[PDB]
């Protein structure tokens, strides 16, 4: 049952390799997380055939709760633009009164 | 009768550990104890040397006993 | 004695890639759809290579945008192009040497 | 032994481009619509070069209007008309130069 | 030979609102910073209008 | 015994390996360990050359395997 060997030896591996790693390298490195499960699964299947998978993770859902944190950071970085722009507004407006006073 | 000393297209076709034989290829890590891994394609693959070889050595592979291929320094 | 093995196709061929969703950098999580061009350079090996072309180009695909698209900002693909195209085929072109251009 | 291949028109073609949602510079939400002139150069490749011609150009169309739009402000999306268009065949010249000019 | 394995570790539901913690924490210094760097160069801005 | 020596219409129209024999390029990334990727079109293709070549070298393609290209320099 070569299925049976091959789906518990990755997804043995991909746990703790996963599992050292923080969730923003989990999300841009690619060759590293390659060579790291290659370095086991090689030795591993040896006395059967190769693994050239390169394993791919289709796919990284975090749940509901942990999305809002994730996306406020965005939402927080597009608020300042829209506070540097008022305060232009502000400076221009208060300069043209002044003239008109002076 | 054909088949041997003529016909070679379909003997390279599907076998690839036979295809890799005679290539050449560079290390980055040293081998420890005779053993190691060598980045070909996008992939990995185990490597075994008869003598520990340092890291940036030009090296050619001679023969593969199950996935493991053996490799020899080759000037160049 | 000889006898047909099987059609291969030399055009161009449009292919599409299911929805996918992704993380950018800034922690952002957008939904994104692709496309593909694939072409067979005239070697049988995309005959006798692999089983089931699509399945394989599809996963190989959906695999690196991920990637590719994680290790960028999220301004940077809405305006970069060229960036994307050459660091996605820098790891497809060699996953698919033996068979055909991507 | 003498059959006809194909019937390939040689007339400057209007094409639709359905609707399409884009990102501007400032991050803008925006709905376009497009449209096409296709020629055929008298080339006998765009009927053995390509499958589906009409999904290539459309693909490839849809493709670079979302780029080339998000490399630029709102604002030059009201006025500027050359600068798109020549952004555009820069990159679609050379992917049609095997059939036909856009 | 097994080389044995864990397929899944799983905590209950107290403990995992626990573990996550850490990251919305973390993720909250970064909007945190970036309010104040807005709020600076606002204040900027309006003394150079006042004066 | 029409098609050969004859007519070569058909022959260049449908294979693209063979069109990019002879072209002229040039390198915009200097080739390490003799491999890397060059620029075709708006598209890159790898390519593979005997020995190392820096950045800004006129090259010339010579022939194809799989899909790698085999460049070697040309004077202007």
């Amino acid at each position: 049952n070569l299925e049976l060997a091959i789906i518990n030896l990755t997804m043995t591996n991909i746990r703790t390799v996963l599992g050292s790693m923080e969730l923003d390298e989990m999300l841009s490195q690619r060759d590293s997380i390659n060579s790291r499960l290659l370095r086991i699964v090689d030795e591993a299947t040896n006395p059967w055939g190769i693994k050239v998978t390169r394993i791919e993770i289709r796919d990284v859902r975090p749940p509901a709760e942990l999305i809002s944190s994730m996306n406020a950071q965005m939402k927080a970085e597009r608020t300042k633009r829209a506070y540097i722009l008022e305060a232009e507004g502000i400076r221009q407006a208060e300069i043209l009164k002044a003239e008109g006073e002076k | 009768r054909r088949v041997r000393e003529q016909k070679h297209s379909d003997s390279h076709l599907n076998q690839r550990g036979q295809q890799l034989i005679g290539r050449r290829f560079v290390l980055e890590s040293p081998l420890v104890n005779g053993r190691g891994h060598m980045r070909v394609g996008d992939s990995s693959w185990p490597v075994s040397a008869s003598e520990d070889l340092g890291a940036g050595t030009h090296v050619e592979v001679i023969a593969i006993e199950g996935i493991t291929l053996h490799i020899r320094a080759v000037s160049s | 004695m000889d006898r047909i093995g099987r059609k291969i196709n030399m055009m161009e061929q449009v292919l599409d890639i299911p929805s996918q969703e992704v993380i950018s950098k800034d922690n952002a999580n957008v939904t994104i759809d692709a496309v593909c061009f694939i072409q067979v350079i005239d070697a049988p090996r995309a005959a006798y290579e692999v089983s089931n072309l699509e399945l394989a180009i599809i996963n190989l695909t959906m695999t690196n945008i991920r990637t590719v698209l994680g290790s960028m900002e999220l301004d940077e693909m809405l305006s970069q192009r060229d960036s994307i195209n050459s660091r996605l085929l820098r790891i497809v072109d060699e996953a698919t040497n033996p068979w055909g251009i991507k």
